[PDB]
C-alpha cells in the first residue's frame, strides 16, 4: 500500500 | 450446546404454580457480557410464540404471570395462574453460542 | 407485519424443493430472515439464516452442502435436494437485538412419500 | 509435474539471471558513483565497509528517521503497556490501550493531529448512523479529497513548522479513512442481535486509535479486533518473551538485507537520472527492474513486519506478510497475495458490494475498474498511478478472460485429450511469462513513473524488439516455471 510520493 | 428441560410432559389443575427447568451443558453467557435465553409457547397446530426474551425479561404482548429466573446454567419459568390459554409445548432457546438449540419441549396437560 | 409462506407439497423422494416465504408490513431489507424445522417425532432445530441486506446466507454446520437460500427483494426462499426429511418448515424474522424470533410464519409441511 | 532435471535447469537459470543483472546493476552504480553522488547526495556510514548509501527512496528514509527519534520508543511504550493491561485489568485492554493511542498520537502530531482523527471518525459515525452503505461510501470519498484539496494542504502546513509532521499526518488520515469506513460500513450491514452491541462509539474510538496500526500499519479488520479484545484469556507471557525474540531477530535480518541493497546498487538515483536509463545496458536495465521490486519488497516486509509484531504479541491475528516477489508470476496471484489486510478490504467492501465474478463479465469488468480505480485514488490520484491501474486493470481482465475460457468444458476436453499435462504446463509457464512481463512494466511503472515506464518499453519492446524481447521471454518463461512449480504448495 502507501501513497509512495517522489518528493 | 445440549439443553435439557425437565419435566417432559406435566399436567396442572387450572390455577396452579408451575416451574419448568432447562440447563445446558455449558455456560450460555456471551462475549457480549449478557446470556441471551428465551422461552418460546407453541400452541397445537401453529407457530411458536416468544414469551421471555432474555432472563427475567418480557415480550411485550405477554401477560403479568410469566416470570422466569436463571442462574448461569440453570433457569426456571414460572406460571402463576395456568387460565387455559397456557397449554401447549414450551422450549428453551439459547443465542449465545453458534449453532443455536432449542430445548426438548415440555407439555402441559390437564388432570 | 405478517410472513405467509407457499403452502403444502407433495413430491417424490427424488426431486428438489423450493418454499417462498413473504412478509409484509415492515422494510424487508432491514431485518434477517431465519429457518426453523419441526420433524414430526422431534423438536424446533434451526437451520441457519440469511442477511436480508447484503444477501449473504450461513447454514448450521448440519444442514450443509444441500439446502441453500436466496432473496427476491419482499420474499425469501428455500431450495434442497431430498432425502428421508419430513419436517415442516417455519420462516421467521429475527430482531436487532436482545432477541431474536419476534415474528413467524405459518409453516410448509413437506412429504417425500 | 515436471522431471526434476527440467524444474532444477529452470531454478539454476533463474537464480543465474537474477544474479548477474544484479552484478551488472552494482558495476553501474561503482563506475557512475561520483556524478551520482554530485547530483544527489548520498550519505555516509561505516556499516559496509566505507561504501556510500543511496537515500534517494523517499518511503524508506521517511519511516526510518520517524522511526530512530519517536516511532520505535512508542511501539515499545505500547507493548509494555498492553502488557502491564493485560497482566492487571484484562478487562480493561481496549480502553487502556485507546488512551495509550490517543496520547502517542498527541505526541508526535500535536493537537491538530488528535482533532482531524477525532473528527473524522464522529463525523464518519454520525454519517453511519443512518444505515445507508451509498452514503457511507460517498461520506468516506468526500473526506478523502479533503485531503486532496490544496488549500486544506497549505492550511496544514502552516499548522505544521517542519513538514514532515506534515506528511505523517497526511499518511495518518489516509489510513483512517479505511480504518472508518470498514467499521461503518460493518455497522451499515449490522442485523444479527448479538452483533448490537459491538457498533459503539467507544468501540470506534478504540478500533480508529490502535497505535500499532495508527500511522501506516495495514487494514485490520473490525470483527477479528472486537473478538480478540473480549477473550480474557492471556497467551503465556513465557511464550510472548520467545514471540518477541524471535520477531526482533527476523526484523533485524530483514532492515540488514534492505541496507545492503540500497549501500550495493544506486537503483533509485539511477531511476532518477533518465539520460543515463537511456544509456545503460539492457542487463543493467532488468537488473535495475528486479532490484526495485526485490527492494519495495524487503522494505515493505520490514514496515509491516512490526505492527504484525506487536499483534501477535497483543494476541490478535494479523493479515500475512507479502509473499516474495521473485515467487508472483501473475496480476491475480500478486494482486491477492501481495497485500493481504488491503486486498480483503476491497474484496469485502468495494468488490463484491457492486458485484464481482457473479454478474456475467460486464458485471466483473466494472466491479474490477471500480475497484482499481478506488485503489489508484486512495493512493493518491496521480497521472502515473492512474496509468499502473489501468494497466493492472486490462491484465486482471485478460487472465480472467482466458482462464474462464480455458475452463469451458468443450476446450478443456480437447486439451486433455490432444495434450499431456507436461505439455499444458510448459504451455501456462509461456502465458505465464507472457504476463509476467506485462506485470513487471506497470509496477515499473509504480515505482520510477511515466517516463521510466516508456523508456524501459521503447527500450525491451520496440528498439530491442527480435532478441532483446525473446531473451526476457525466455528468461521469464523459466521463472515462470519455478512460480508455477511452487505455487501449488498453497494455492
Ligand atoms: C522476474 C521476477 C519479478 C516479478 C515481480 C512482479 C511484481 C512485483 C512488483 C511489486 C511492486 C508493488 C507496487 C504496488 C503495490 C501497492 O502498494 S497498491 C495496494 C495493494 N492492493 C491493490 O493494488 C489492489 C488489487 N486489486 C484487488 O485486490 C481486487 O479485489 C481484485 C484483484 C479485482 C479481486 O481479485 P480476486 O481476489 O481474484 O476476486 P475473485 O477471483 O472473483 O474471488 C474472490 C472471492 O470472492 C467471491 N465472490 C466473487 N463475487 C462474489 C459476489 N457477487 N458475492 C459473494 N461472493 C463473491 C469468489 O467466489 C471468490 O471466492 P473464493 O474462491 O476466493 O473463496
Ligand atoms: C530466483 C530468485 C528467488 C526465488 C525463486 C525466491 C523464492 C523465495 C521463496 C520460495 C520464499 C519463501 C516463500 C515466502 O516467503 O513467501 C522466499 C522468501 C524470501 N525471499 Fe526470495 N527468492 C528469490 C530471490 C530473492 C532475492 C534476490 C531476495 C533479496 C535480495 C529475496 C528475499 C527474500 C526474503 C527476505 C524472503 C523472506 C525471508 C523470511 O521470511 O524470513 N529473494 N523467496
Amino acid at each position: 500500500c502507501g501513497p509512495g510520493r517522489g518528493f | 450446546v445440549l439443553m435439557t428441560q425437565t419435566p417432559l410432559s406435566l399436567p396442572v389443575s387450572l390455577g396452579d404454580q408451575v416451574s419448568i427447568s432447562c440447563r445446558s451443558s455449558q455456560s450460555i453467557v456471551h462475549s457480549n457480557g449478557n446470556t441471551y435465553l428465551e422461552w418460546y409457547l407453541q400452541k397445537p397446530g401453529q407457530s411458536p410464540k416468544l414469551l421471555i426474551y432474555r432472563v427475567s425479561n418480557r415480550f411485550s404482548g405477554v401477560p403479568d404471570r410469566f416470570s422466569g429466573s436463571g442462574s448461569g446454567t440453570d433457569f426456571t419459568l414460572k406460571i402463576s395462574r395456568v387460565e387455559a390459554e397456557d397449554l401447549g409445548v414450551y422450549y428453551c432457546f439459547q443465542g449465545s453460542h453458534v449453532p443455536w438449540t432449542f430445548g426438548g419441549g415440555t407439555k402441559l396437560e390437564i388432570k | 407485519i405478517q410472513l405467509v409462506q407457499s403452502g403444502p407439497e407433495l413430491k417424490k423422494p427424488g426431486e428438489t424443493v423450493k418454499i417462498s416465504c413473504k412478509a409484509s408490513g415492515y422494510t424487508f431489507t432491514n431485518y434477517g430472515m431465519n429457518w426453523v424445522r419441526q420433524a414430526p417425532g422431534k423438536g424446533l432445530k434451526w437451520m441457519g439464516w440469511i442477511n436480508t441486506y447484503t444477501g449473504e446466507p450461513t447454514y448450521a454446520d448440519d444442514f450443509k452442502g444441500r439446502f441453500a437460500f436466496s432473496l427476491e427483494t419482499a420474499y425469501l426462499q428455500i431450495n434442497n435436494l431430498k432425502d428421508e426429511d419430513m419436517a415442516t418448515y417455519f420462516c421467521a424474522r429475527v430482531w436487532n437485538y436482545d432477541y431474536y424470533f419476534d415474528y413467524w410464519g405459518q409453516g410448509t409441511t413437506l412429504t417425500v412419500s | 509435474m515436471l522431471p526434476r532435471w527440467e524444474l532444477a535447469l529452470y531454478l539454476l537459470a533463474s537464480l543465474g539471471f537474477h544474479f548477474y543483472s544484479f552484478y551488472e546493476v552494482y558495476k553501474v552504480s561503482r563506475e557512475h558513483e561520483e556524478e551520482l553522488d554530485q547530483e544527489f547526495e548520498l550519505e555516509t556510514d561505516t556499516l559496509f565497509g566505507g561504501l556510500k548509501k543511496d537515500a534517494t527512496d523517499f518511503e524508506w528514509s521517511f519511516w526510518m528517521e520517524w522511526g530512530k527519534q519517536w516511532l520505535v520508543w512508542l511501539l515499545l511504550g505500547h507493548m509494555v503497556v498492553s502488557q502491564m493491561a493485560t497482566l492487571l485489568a484484562r478487562k480493561h485492554r481496549p480502553w487502556i490501550l485507546m488512551l495509550y493511542g490517543m496520547w502517542a498520537c498527541w505526541c508526535v502530531l500535536g493537537t491538530p493531529g488528535v482533532a482531524m482523527v477525532l473528527l473524522h471518525t464522529t463525523i464518519s459515525f454520525c454519517v453511519a448512523q443512518f444505515r445507508s452503505q451509498l452514503l457511507t461510501w460517498l461520506c468516506s470519498l468526500l473526506l478523502l479529497s479533503t485531503l486532496r484539496l490544496q488549500g486544506v494542504e497549505e492550511v496544514k502546513r502552516r499548522w505544521y513548522k517542519t513538514e514532515n509532521e506534515y506528511y505523517l499526518l497526511q499518511f495518518t488520515l489516509t489510513v483512517r479513512c479505511l480504518y472508518y469506513t470498514s467499521f461503518s460500513l460493518e455497522l451499515c450491514w449490522q442485523q444479527l442481535p448479538a452483533a448490537s452491541t459491538s457498533y459503539s462509539f467507544p468501540w470506534m474510538l478504540a478500533y480508529v486509535f490502535y497505535y500499532p496500526v495508527l500511522h501506516n500499519g495495514p487494514i485490520l479488520s473490525f470483527s477479528e479486533f472486537i473478538k480478540q479484545m473480549q477473550q480474557q484469556e492471556h497467551d503465556s507471557l513465557k511464550a510472548s518473551l520467545c514471540v518477541l525474540a524471535l520477531g526482533l531477530g527476523r526484523l533485524l535480518c530483514w532492515w540488514w538485507l534492505a541496507e545492503l541493497m540500497a549501500h550495493l546498487m544506486y537503483m533509485h538515483a539511477i531511476y532518477s537520472s533518465i539520460p543515463l536509463l537511456e544509456t545503460v545496458s539492457c542487463w543493467t536495465l532488468g537488473g535495475l527492474a528486479l532490484a526495485q521490486v526485490l527492494f519495495f519488497y524487503v522494505k515493505y516486509l520490514v514496515l509491516f513486519g512490526v505492527p504484525a509484531l506487536l499483534m501477535r504479541l497483543d494476541g490478535l491475528t494479523p493479515p500475512a506478510l507479502p509473499r516474495c516477489v521473485s515467487t508472483m508470476f501473475s496480476f491475480t496471484g500478486m494482486w491477492r497475495y501481495f497485500d493481504v489486510g488491503l486486498h480483503n478490504f476491497l474484496i469485502r467492501y468495494v468488490y463484491i458490494p457492486v458485484g464481482g465474478s457473479q454478474h456475467g463479465l460486464l458485471g466483473t469488468l466494472f466491479s474490477t475498474a471500480m475497484t482499481f480505480a478506488f485503489v489508484s485514488y486512495w493512493c493518491g490520484g496521480y497521472d502515473y498511478l492512474w496509468c499502473w491501474a489501468a494497466l493492472n486493470w486490462l491484465g486482471v481482465t485478460v487472465e480472467n478472460g482466458v482462464r474462464r475460457l480455458v475452463e469451458t468444458p468443450c476446450i478443456q476436453d480437447s486439451l486433455a485429450r490432444y495434450f499431456s499435462p507436461q505439455a499444458r504446463r510448459r504451455f501456462h509457464a509461456a502465458l505465464a511469462s507472457c504476463s509476467t512481463s506485462m506485470l513487471i512494466l506497470s509496477n515499473l511503472v509504480f515505482l520510477g513513473g511515466n517516463e521510466v515506464g516508456k523508456t524501459y518499453w521503447n527500450r525491451i519492446f520496440i528498439q530491442g524488439w527480435p532478441w532483446v524481447t525473446l531473451s526476457v521471454l525466455g528468461f521469464l518463461y523459466c521463472y515462470s516455471h519455478v512460480g508455477i512449480a511452487w505455487a501449488q504448495t498453497y494455492a
